[PDB]
């Protein structure tokens, strides 16, 4: 919370947060799966659609 | 020579005003689905929807 009420436009841009650890593969595919996801998002909001 | 008519064989008028009554209710239908679309343009589920 204290990070995320750093955003002075918590309304535009959306904040993803992920716990890590040094044994887990989620680490990886997280980011994999959430970048492809910010790309989507952003080519909706380019076309208007979203 | 008993006189010899020629009468139209008529489309019935109350089916006719039944039928357009029908259709200008689906029409008035079709109609408020349009403002209640482009009423709400702004809510995502609307905008993801072309």
């Amino acid at each position: 919370c204290q990070f995320e009420d750093l955003n002075k436009r918590k309304d535009t841009k959306e904040i993803y947060t992920h716990f890590t650890c040094s044994t887990d593969t989620k680490n990886v595919q997280f980011v994999f799966d959430a970048v492809t996801d910010v790309i989507i998002k952003n080519n909706l909001k380019d076309c208007g659609l979203f | 020579k008993t006189i010899i008519l020629e009468q139209l064989r008529k489309i019935s008028l109350p089916l006719y005003s039944i039928l357009s009554a029908l259709t200008i209710l689906g029409m008035i239908m079709a109609s408020a689905f349009l403002f209640f679309n482009i009423k709400n343009r702004n809510q995502k589920l609307i905008k993801m929807s072309s």
